[PDB]
RNA sequence: GCGACCCCAGGUCAGGCGGGACUACCCGCUGAGUUUAAGCAUAUAAAUAAGCGGAGGAGAAGAAACUUACAAGGAUUCCCCUAGUAACGGCGAGCGAACCGGGAGCAGCCCAGCUUGAGAAUCGGGCGGCUGUGCCGUCCGAAUUGUAGUCUGGAGAGGCGUCCUGCGACGGACCGGGCCCAAGUCCCCUGGAAAGGGGCGCCUGGGAGGGUGAGAGCCCCGUCCGGCCCGGACCCUGUCGCGAGGCGCCUCAACGAGUCGGGUUGUUUGGGAAUGCAGCCCAAAUCGGGCGGUAGACUCCGUCCAAGGCUAAAUACAGGCGAGAGACCGAUAGCGAACAAGUACCGCGAGGGAAAGAUGAAAAGGACUUUGAAAAGAGAGUCAAAAGUGCUUGAAAUUGCCGGGAGGGAAGCGGAUGGGGGCCGGCGAUGCGCCCCGGCCGUAUGCGGAACGGCUGGUCCGCCGCUCGG
RNA sequence: UUGAAACACGGACCAAGGAGUCUGACAUGCGUGCGAGUCGACGGGUUCUGAAACCUGGGAUGCGCAAGGAAGCUGACGAGCGGGAGGCCCUGGGCCGCACCGCUGGCCGACCCUGAUCUUCUGUGAAGGGUUCGAGUUGGAGCACGCCUGUCGGGACCC
RNA sequence: CGUUCGUCUGACUUGGGUAUAGGGGCGAAAGACUAAUCGAACCAUCUAGUAGCUGGUUCCCUCCGAAGUUUCCCUCAGGA
RNA sequence: AGGAGGGCGCGGCGGCCGCUGCAAAACCCGGGGCGCGAGCCCGGGCGGAGCGGCCGUCGGUGCAGAUCUUGGUGGUAGUAGCAAAUAUUCAAAUGAGAACUUUGAAGGCCGAAGAGGAGAAAGGUUCCAUGUGAACGGCACUUGCACAUGGGUAAGCCGAUCCUAAGGGACGGGGUAACCCCGGCAGAUAGCGCACGCGCCCCGAAAGGGAAUCGGGUUAAGAUUUCCCGAGCC
RNA sequence: ACUAUCCAGCGAAACCACAGCCAAGGGAACGGGCUUGGCGGAAUCAGCGGGGAAAGAAGACCCUGUUGAGCUUGACUCUAG
RNA sequence: CGACUCUCGGCAACGGAUAUCUCGGCUCUCGCAUCGAUGAAGAACGUAGCGAAAUGCGAUACCUGGUGUGAAUUGCAGAAUCCGUGAACCAUCGAGUCUUUGAACGCAAGUUGCGCCCGAGGGGCCGAGGGCACGCCUGCCUGGGCGUCACG
């Protein structure tokens, strides 16, 4: 998503400036030739010199864009999603989920008809799932650095992240006023709000429809499971993690 | 050059940087032309999207023989044996190319047929409220007249994949076929002598 | 979060819309609020500033103090308000100028176009 | 001599058209060298820079004298692929397209030639009228050395028979402009100022952004969702009211010349017995002409029909006018230029070309006394602060003063102690076991919740009623 | 620089600025996904935060899956042996032996030899080969992305 | 600049106007002069021209650690 | 020389955890410590509004040198130096202040191919008056060719203007891709007097050629012929 | 006679690693610094030309470089006329 | 004890780094298509109660007019205006004005230089105002040549 940035190209090249060489008791670096003024014989055309060019002038033809396989990006995003149901890895990411009744947080589909967002508040009550969003609305504040003199004034922590499944819904409105929480549609899930920062754990409250659809995207380990074409779930290198249930098993003791 | 790299060839001893195509309007160029799709849309509303009827050809040259696409125009001889004057076809939503021929009679009758099906699911409008028209449409088939999207009639690529059972008979073995391959290659190349001998 | 693809959240371009204004656009940048009983009876929240009004001080070391607005000196941003002032080095008196977002009006001073104003923003603030 | 025409001349004749400017993109010409080849001449740089012209909102190209070799495709343009490939190249250095295929976008037309002769049926101008980007009338002229109509190879003419062919009214969609459109300035504290902290509340389809005396959703402008009104554009489209062409059948059938093509010379190309172009010489045809990527002859085959004209869309855009954004720069940076910057100033000239942003919330910009020729000082006043008009902060080099220390033709430096100074108290302790004073309960119970293991047993709390050790 | 305290060069001092970068093509290594496949890169669909994201076009787009030959054109008829990690059996011996190394072969193609037989008479190929040649086969391992390093074209570390 | 010196009615000195412009002018000729620039002026651009040659090349610790020799090269201060 | 590993520091972006008007960043300090080190942590001060740490990722990311760039500052150093064109002195006045201003007196120089009186180029207000903060007038100044505020240039006769010189441009025509380069190459020469008659472009000189002015007076500054008086001329 | 010298006023620059007494030794083969000795006592003024291999200039002589340029010709390859 | 030199600290200087900013720059994307003989771009000179520049304008000269909004502009001073045909260093644009030039057009040009024609309005004189370049096209008027003819 990245804008290109980069210098002009004349940027230190728009002065008519020649060496004077050597027999005159200063060094070889071009000089403007002038006269009369107080730019008259100072340095020029170099990356040394006050008012020069920059070393590699930045280019527009950077590669800003970069290729990732399609496959390895629905991997990635099946491990993220995966990730989001483990409630220790959940609160390692700093979401606060202590009164959360379940953690898939399954949510019936009355919530895809809420509008308002005094209703939204009040669902997210509902659920314990507002202390999350009030440590979102705390925490805003001025971004420290150059990034404030550009169009990036505030930031904050993320908040719960609302799935849907109806594609219509109103509840996108409902929620678009609520600091750090985001609203995301089933079948278009991204992986910068299932894993912000690449730290896997985001606090995602699912909708009854958004979970029943949960199968039909991303299928299973059967070959035309699901929408994606020519895409497996990935399989674990290991089948039980438990290291502690196979180092103290009888076969091993 | 100091180990073993390959011969290097760079092409990059002009000024290639003052010609530089970079695609950061790749995205806007997208929605321009999504934007003047739904303008023409508009434009047309009735009309399919997609543009006039196509025929099916097959595509020229070896590596491409058996291969059918979409072509330029139907020909004035499949449009007069389907009963449609060529001056009527584009009016109507259908392609003319006066510089195709039909040499063989399976490519010709297959666009008939499609001329035939596209008939069959065409719906005029009078150009004025008297239907005095003959191709017109009943009121019943306008009343209820909308816009198709995409293509309405595909093209098939490729003969579609089918594995038969069938008996091995006794002449099918035995039918020599690296044989017949190598005779036939040498009646091509002997053609020539042969018919130098057969003057003289 | 603003949708308009025709509105600017740049910061540098917000500030020079700003600071460059014309003299018309300052009018409706230079409102005030208007009091608890005005805002009632008129059913309107904010007005532009006026000479002649009668103004009540909200806010700074001269909040609480009233006044009727002698000076809307659009230039520099400040309005002046009657017996607000300071005395200099030398004992002569100089008026103090006051944003007119801390203030509030509450004696209008209407002659027909205040009306029709306060009339056309009730209609919106009534619905 | 009167006349008709041809060619030409002169008009401040009546009405009209042209010249220059702009540079990003586009069309035409002209045209290097540095450089690479580790030298250098062909080659490369490059059909590039510079030079001279011509347009537009795009331009140019464009409807096969095209490809191919296939079961064949079917105008132009652009993208991907073809492909760093075929080819070219001191076959060195290097260079280098096209066809097929997949996409975006699609659209085909107008003439000249034979074709009124029962009627130049055509056009312009002056004048008049009107229903006025035009229509009609009249009079002059142009034009037969040819205006109009028919026809364009896909045809067509001719012959014979059947189907098809303006005005308005009211909206939509497109572009612009305006108006209106949520919620605290409630209580306490600190501060010059609350926009900070604490308490109590409200809006949110609005927590983009900005302003205001410090980090403001609710102080102000705005933002969201909408609503209302005004004005363009004269096409495109949605409902209302009022003979010719196509098709079937059957003897003519006209199609572009110093042009094609060939030779040679030069240049250009990937184009190689010659890719395009150009000069000069030769110089066409109509059972003909141009191609099928090796020059030639002959026999077949495939394929087109040049030398006249127009043509949207997809495409390009360091210029102009108007918008939006950014992992960009932050005053030696970013454009040369954040500022009266292409400015001051320099050169006869072509040209060259800077430095220079920040008081404070508000000038509240320092009254007045005294010294002094003045500039200024010393008091004093404003301010939260002198932050005291190049005034936010205010480093180093270097300098003055005060205090300390050392020094016989350098000083500084490493190690080790000492003398003197400057610092520090988590710099360093005052508790821990046994005994007279203050002050809490087991065991068992009723009850309430919630556990561990895989049906037994567990802890806690509050209440009782026996109990006594802490 | 063989050799610097040098009578060898640069350096009066201080502040700020100041030099291996970006892009293309390869290569080895490493990391990730998939795997005889892999790549969705140009387009299309969609996307109410979005120049993200998500879906989709390949029955042949690119690299791979097959060589050799200038070309015309042909195109892998299915291995043993020695040493070997590890596993197994008996009580040092035996069996099976991956990768890798070494040795000898077979098959494909260029060149050369060879020829029963069928056949459209110039083709075929039972057998039989070779001190020849190949970037071959008798192991499918590749494709895409990311990073460091190296070579090369570019201003190409800076002047 | 001082003193000294050459010429001084002629191939004399001088103002203004005008002509000749860069591989060009102009030259009683020294490669002289052509705006302090001449064995080819000055200005802008190509151009950040090329350089096997000179100078510089910015934080710390830890581990490993050279060569100035072979062959070929218009190769000899350079490369493979 | 060279390679590699692990760390320290700078600036962003995505995340997480915080600080700050009960005082952030930066800067200063014979303050105290931690780390072999790059560095880090704390204390005191100044300052008055923002800043940090951890994970990931990215980069215009670390200076003592380059006769390196720009800016600032030393020693040299109160030093080198202010010496051509003969020369000043006295009294007074003014003024805060006089070697340097003004007046008077004296002594000297330029010596009329001048250090005098007027012009052409070039300059552009420097001309005159009044006033004076600083700067400048390489010592000084009360003073000015500085600075500030005002004032000032009068033509029928003086010039330009008119004419032509060397020469320059240029219609048509010729060349040229165009820019542009060519004027004798002759082209119905674009008109002149009284229908009639005739018929061989412009620019270029304030020293060349040339219509017509004199004397006296007048201002702070003009007029060496412009204003006034008088007298003429074209 | 005018300077220099001394005063009032005004007031630069070149140059500068750090510095500044010698003998001998060794050392890049002529040291201010190193080694061994001689020595060595604040701060100042006028001069002076022995040293600082003093300053001024990336040696112009010489060589090298697959760097040029001006001129010549029986060099090579071209070219107006 | 002092002077000098060197050094350590405190305060004061000199200088303008650092830090925090920013109506500027740079990069990317989008939309639109509009200069001129009806005189453009560019150049000059003027113009305000107090202005030099920048900005604006053109003898109607920091502006006239229309429309919109609706009470200012301000550095100082004076005027105008307010329940209004109505303030504004306001916005916007349809009505106007628009000096000398410049492709630049009567001829020139280091010149406010040198010509010709018409002409309101008050024979002649004085006029305000305005014309007079070149190439070309259609038409028109006046012409030239035995160039091709016809009849007299
Ligand atoms: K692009
Ligand atoms: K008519
Ligand atoms: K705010
Ligand atoms: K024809
Ligand atoms: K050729
Ligand atoms: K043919
Ligand atoms: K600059
Ligand atoms: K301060
Ligand atoms: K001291
Ligand atoms: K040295
Ligand atoms: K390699
Ligand atoms: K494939
Ligand atoms: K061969
Ligand atoms: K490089
Ligand atoms: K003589
Ligand atoms: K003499
Ligand atoms: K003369
Ligand atoms: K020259
Ligand atoms: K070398
Ligand atoms: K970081
Ligand atoms: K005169
Ligand atoms: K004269
Ligand atoms: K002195
Ligand atoms: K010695
Ligand atoms: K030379
Ligand atoms: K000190
Ligand atoms: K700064
Ligand atoms: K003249
Ligand atoms: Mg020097
Ligand atoms: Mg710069
Ligand atoms: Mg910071
Ligand atoms: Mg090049
Ligand atoms: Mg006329
Ligand atoms: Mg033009
Ligand atoms: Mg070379
Ligand atoms: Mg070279
Ligand atoms: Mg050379
Ligand atoms: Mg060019
Ligand atoms: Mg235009
Ligand atoms: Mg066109
Ligand atoms: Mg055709
Ligand atoms: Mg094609
Ligand atoms: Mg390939
Ligand atoms: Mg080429
Ligand atoms: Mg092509
Ligand atoms: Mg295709
Ligand atoms: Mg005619
Ligand atoms: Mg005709
Ligand atoms: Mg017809
Ligand atoms: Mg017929
Ligand atoms: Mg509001
Ligand atoms: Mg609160
Ligand atoms: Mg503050
Ligand atoms: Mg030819
Ligand atoms: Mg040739
Ligand atoms: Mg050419
Ligand atoms: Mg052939
Ligand atoms: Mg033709
Ligand atoms: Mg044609
Ligand atoms: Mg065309
Ligand atoms: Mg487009
Ligand atoms: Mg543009
Ligand atoms: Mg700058
Ligand atoms: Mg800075
Ligand atoms: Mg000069
Ligand atoms: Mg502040
Ligand atoms: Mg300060
Ligand atoms: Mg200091
Ligand atoms: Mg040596
Ligand atoms: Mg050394
Ligand atoms: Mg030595
Ligand atoms: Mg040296
Ligand atoms: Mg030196
Ligand atoms: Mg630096
Ligand atoms: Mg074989
Ligand atoms: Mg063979
Ligand atoms: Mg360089
Ligand atoms: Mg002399
Ligand atoms: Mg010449
Ligand atoms: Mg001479
Ligand atoms: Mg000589
Ligand atoms: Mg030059
Ligand atoms: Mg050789
Ligand atoms: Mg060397
Ligand atoms: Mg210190
Ligand atoms: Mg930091
Ligand atoms: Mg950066
Ligand atoms: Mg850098
Ligand atoms: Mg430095
Ligand atoms: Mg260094
Ligand atoms: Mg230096
Ligand atoms: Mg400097
Ligand atoms: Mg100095
Ligand atoms: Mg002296
Ligand atoms: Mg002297
Ligand atoms: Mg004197
Ligand atoms: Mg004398
Ligand atoms: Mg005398
Ligand atoms: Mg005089
Ligand atoms: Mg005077
Ligand atoms: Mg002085
Ligand atoms: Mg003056
Ligand atoms: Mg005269
Ligand atoms: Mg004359
Ligand atoms: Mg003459
Ligand atoms: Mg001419
Ligand atoms: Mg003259
Ligand atoms: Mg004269
Ligand atoms: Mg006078
Ligand atoms: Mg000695
Ligand atoms: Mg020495
Ligand atoms: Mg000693
Ligand atoms: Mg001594
Ligand atoms: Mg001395
Ligand atoms: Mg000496
Ligand atoms: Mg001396
Ligand atoms: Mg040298
Ligand atoms: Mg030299
Ligand atoms: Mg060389
Ligand atoms: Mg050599
Ligand atoms: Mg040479
Ligand atoms: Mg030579
Ligand atoms: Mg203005
Ligand atoms: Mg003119």
């Amino acid at each position: 998503k990245r804008q290109p940035y980069a210098v002009s190209r004349r940027a230190g090249h728009q002065t008519s400036a020649e060496s004077w060489g050597t027999g005159r008791a200063v060094s070889r670096i071009p000089r403007v030739p002038g006269g009369g003024t107080h730019r008259a014989g100072q340095g020029a055309f170099g990356n040394m010199c006050r008012g020069g060019r920059m070393f590699a002038p930045t280019k527009t033809w950077r590669k800003w864009h970069r290729r990732v396989n399609v496959h390895l990006r629905r991997v990635a995003v099946a491990s993220a999603l995966a990730a989001t149901s483990v409630p220790s890895l959940v609160l390692a990411r700093g979401h606060r989920i202590e009164t959360v009744p379940e953690l898939p947080l399954v949510i019936s589909d009355s919530a895809e008809s809420i509008e308002k967002t005094s209703q939204a508040i009040k669902i997210l009550k509902q659920v314990g799932a507002y202390a999350d969003a009030e440590k979102a609305k705390d925490s805003v504040g001025i971004r420290p650095g150059k990034g404030k003199m550009r169009n990036r004034r505030y930031i904050n922590r993320k908040g719960p992240l609302i799935v849907y499944g109806t594609e219509g819904s109103k509840i996108v409105k409902a929620f678009r006023n609520l600091p750090g929480v985001d609203v995301a549609n089933v079948e278009r899930l991204n992986l910068l709000d299932l894993a912000p920062g690449g730290h896997l754990g985001r606090f995602v409250i699912w909708t009854e429809s958004a979970f029943k659809k949960l199968e039909e995207v991303y299928g299973t380990f059967e070959a035309p499971s699901l929408k994606k074409k020519g895409f497996i779930l990935p399989r674990p290198k290991m089948a039980n993690a438990d290291l502690g249930r196979i180092i103290n098993s009888d076969e091993v003791q | 050059v100091k180990h073993n790299n390959v011969i290097p060839n760079g092409h990059f001893k002009k000024h290639w940087q003052n010609y530089v195509k970079t695609w950061f309007n790749q995205p806007a160029r997208k929605q321009r032309r999504r934007i003047a799709r739904q303008k023409n849309a508009v434009k047309i509303f009735p009309r399919p999207t997609s543009g006039p009827l196509r025929p099916i050809v097959q595509c020229q040259t070896r590596k491409y023989n058996m291969k059918a696409r979409a072509g330029r125009g139907f020909t004035l001889e499949e449009l007069k044996s389907a009963g449609i004057p060529k001056k009527l076809a584009p009016t109507i939503g259908i392609s003319v190319d006066h510089r195709r021929k039909n040499r063989s009679l399976e490519g010709m009758q297959s666009n008939i047929q499609r001329l035939k099906t596209y008939k069959a699911k065409l719906v005029i409008f009078p150009r004025r409220a008297r239907k005095v028209k003959a191709g017109d449409s009943t009121p019943e088939e306008l009343a209820n007249a909308t816009q198709v999207q995409g293509d309405y009639m595909p093209i098939a690529r490729g003969e579609k994949r089918s594995v038969e059972v069938v008996k091995v008979t006794e002449e099918m073995k035995e039918f020599k076929a690296y044989g017949k391959l190598r005779v036939e290659r040498m009646n091509q190349r002997q053609l020539g002598a042969r018919q130098k001998k057969a003057a003289e | 979060m603003k949708r308009n693809p025709r509105v600017t959240s740049s910061r540098r371009k917000c500030r020079k819309a700003h600071f460059t204004a014309p003299s018309s656009v300052r009018r409706v940048l230079m409102s005030a609020a208007l009091s608890s009983e005005l805002r009632h009876k008129y059913n309107v929240r904010s007005i532009p500033i006026r000479k002649d009004d009668e103004v009540q001080v909200v806010r700074g070391t001269y909040k609480g103090r009233e006044g009727k607005v002698v000076q809307v000196y659009r230039r520099r941003w400040v309005i002046h308000v009657e017996r607000i002032t300071r005395e200099k080095v030398n004992g002569s008196t100089v008026n103090v100028g006051i944003h007119p977002s801390k203030v509030i009006v509450t004696k209008l001073k209407l002659d027909k176009d205040r009306k029709a104003l306060l009339d056309r923003k009730a209609r919106g603030r009534a619905a």
